[PDB]
């Protein structure tokens, strides 16, 4: 189930983690093998997966036109690189000792959980206001004076 | 392990699941369709009509080999998800090269200038070096022609036509 | 014009790539036969020095096969890695296998073998 | 759980940083469960110096959640800490202090940025006039480490000589 999840957090949905076009990633229903209390933390964990999927779908779509939009997505993958790299690691730690639970996996994301949310509305302002041209170099700058150090 | 299967699609060789849970197929298709353009290039740029089209065709193979060089180099056997993420910042660029070519197509000066307008159209992005290295060699034979007599502003268009015939006339005298 | 046979029972993921390497051998079995024949005196003083200068490249093609076997002992030579190594040889032994088949088609000796090298990296 | 669930529902970079380290102690205990006897009355007493530090946050954060303008929600929060620390004047003080610096980092930045790049607390009242008259005067100049000084003073005029140069 661990390697099952680490793919769901990568952009591949399956039977355990269904995909909905409006809401986002979420667990289907109660599962007998697992506990009924975990059905929550996963839903808290998917609030992160939905961000990466809606990210990479937009990144590929390139959608509006202009070089400053092309380069924004070109750079948007660079900030998103430590997310992937930190996800490849989780499998290595689980390959060593088979006593690690979802608690530790949820704990490992830590920084990504408080970063994506603030870098989600920056994309939404673009696709909802047709920000064409060099005006992006301000719409991203007006959000660069944020307090959150990571952002 | 399936990694030697997915990695052997960017090369073009068919596999057990590549002909010519259960959600992996969606993940597989995102790396699969990448392969369909790689083969769709060798079918298009294999020949050694026009002279400048050959050089551009000869410049393209100077690039694909690098794409064949990067693969089969780093990963012996890595995680499945690592493949999709590693070949994203590079894979999408491969699909962009399909918009450039056909997979009609101009020739002569009409092509040496069409490729130029593809630079300013997408200059600052990450597609600047690759297009430049093509234009830098897609104009190599055309300079030689210019190296004999020795849209764009017409103030110099008609002048080039006479700046050469003079050299071609002094060669016979 | 050489034809080859591979295997009735082999992996299809190999035979399609084998047929991509052989065109440097078939284009070689027609150059080495051009040397051992157009060296006969009854062919002029041009079809000779054309066969000599066409031999130094065959020597450098035999060194490129030696350095592959010595690199094959350490196992560092995978089939996919082979298709990339011989690429300089697939282009050169494709040029000479075209002159050696176009100098013998129309019997040329003397000046008419020096014209063909002026019309034909 | 209520104290930690509400915070998770909810400056955060300081709070978030505390949780990672706190999580490591809880995660470590889980290791000794799968691989010594362990029962209820032992894990609780082992977690005493944490369930103590956690109760403080339920009272410090309660004043950072009960509140509309963006300048009163941030002033009243940052002022609650400096008041709640003087009440506690050791491990509980090390937490609030390490929680303080990472929340006053915004102001200390703009204050410096205003200086070099050009309903009232009586703490700084006896010199406030020399501040405004230096702040505004500095802004009209560009158009044409203070905390790291107060602390060394504790080991052995900083705000006035600096002002005298600007107006001068």
């Amino acid at each position: 189930m661990i390697h099952e999840l680490l793919l769901a957090l990568s952009g591949y949905p399956g039977s355990i983690f269904t995909w909905n076009k409006r809401s986002g990633l979420q667990v289907s229903q109660d599962f007998p093998f697992l506990h009924p209390s975990e059905t929550s933390v996963l839903n808290r964990l998917c609030r992160l997966g939905t961000d990466y999927i809606r990210f990479t779908e937009f990144i590929e779509q390139y959608t509006l036109h202009g070089i400053y939009l092309r380069a924004f997505c070109t750079g948007l993958d660079s900030v998103l690189q430590p997310y992937r790299q930190a996800l490849l690691d989780l499998e290595q730690e689980f390959l060593g000792d088979p006593h690690l639970s979802i608690s530790h996996v949820n704990y490992f994301l830590d920084q990504f959980q408080l970063l994506f949310p603030s870098v989600m509305v920056v994309v939404e302002q673009i696709k909802s206001q047709k920000i064409h041209g060099c005006q992006i170099l301000e719409t991203v700058y007006k959000h660069s004076c944020g307090g959150l150090p990571p952002v | 392990e399936l990694v030697k299967d997915v990695l052997n699609v960017l090369i073009g060789v068919v596999s057990a699941t590549f002909s010519l849970p259960e959600s992996i197929s969606s993940l597989l298709s995102e790396v699969a369709e990448y392969g369909t353009c790689y083969t769709r290039l060798s079918h298009f740029s294999l020949q050694p009509k026009g002279l400048v089209f050959q050089a551009f065709t000869s410049g393209l193979r100077r690039y694909l080999q690098y794409y064949r060089a990067c693969v089969l180099s780093t990963p012996p056997t890595l995680s499945l998800l690592t493949i999709g993420f590693l070949f994203k910042k590079l894979g999408r660029q491969l699909r962009y090269l399909a918009e450039l070519c056909g997979v009609a197509f101009p020739t002569g000066v009409k092509l040496l200038s069409y490729l130029y307008q593809e630079a300013l159209h997408n200059c600052s992005n990450e597609h600047y070096p690759v297009l430049l290295s093509l234009l830098k060699t897609s104009c190599e034979p055309y300079t030689r022609f210019i190296h004999d007599w020795v849209v764009f502003l017409k103030h110099i268009a008609h002048d080039i036509y006479v700046c050469g015939k003079t050299i071609n006339l002094l060669k016979l005298c | 014009s050489r034809t080859f046979l591979v295997d009735p029972n082999l992996d299809l993921s190999i035979r399609e790539l084998v047929h991509r390497i052989l065109p440097v051998a078939a284009s070689y079995s027609a150059v080495t036969r051009f040397i051992e024949e157009k060296s006969s005196f009854e062919y002029g003083q041009v079809n000779h020095a054309l066969a000599a200068a066409m031999r130094t490249l065959v020597k450098e093609h035999l060194i490129l096969v030696s350095q592959l076997e010595q690199l094959h002992r350490q196992g560092l030579l995978s089939l996919q890695k082979l298709w990339f190594y011989i690429q300089p040889a697939m282009r050169t032994m494709d040029i000479l296998a075209s002159l050696a088949t176009s100098v013998d088609k129309g019997e040329c000796l003397g000046g008419s073998t020096l014209s063909l090298l002026h019309d034909r990296q | 759980g209520q104290v930690v669930f509400r915070l998770q529902e909810f400056f955060m970079w300081a709070l978030y940083k505390y949780f990672i380290s706190f999580k490591e102690e809880l995660a470590e205990i889980e290791k000794c469960i799968i691989n010594t006897t362990i029962t209820l009355a032992i894990v609780v007493d082992k977690l005493a110096p944490r369930l103590s530090q956690l109760k403080v946050l339920h009272k410090v954060f309660s004043t950072g959640v009960a509140e509309t303008r963006n300048v009163v929600r941030a002033s009243h929060l940052l002022n609650t800490l400096y008041k709640a620390i003087l009440e506690y004047d050791e491990q509980t003080v090390s937490l609030l202090f390490s929680l303080w610096v990472e929340t006053v980092r915004p102001y200390l930045q703009t204050v410096d940025e205003w200086i070099v790049h050009g309903t009232m607390v009586s703490f700084l009242k006896p010199v406030l006039k020399q501040i405004i008259m230096a702040g505004k005067s500095m802004q009209l100049l560009k158009n044409l480490e203070l905390d790291d000084v107060h602390d060394p003073l504790l080991a052995i005029p900083h705000i006035d000589k600096q002002y005298l140069d600007c107006c001068g």
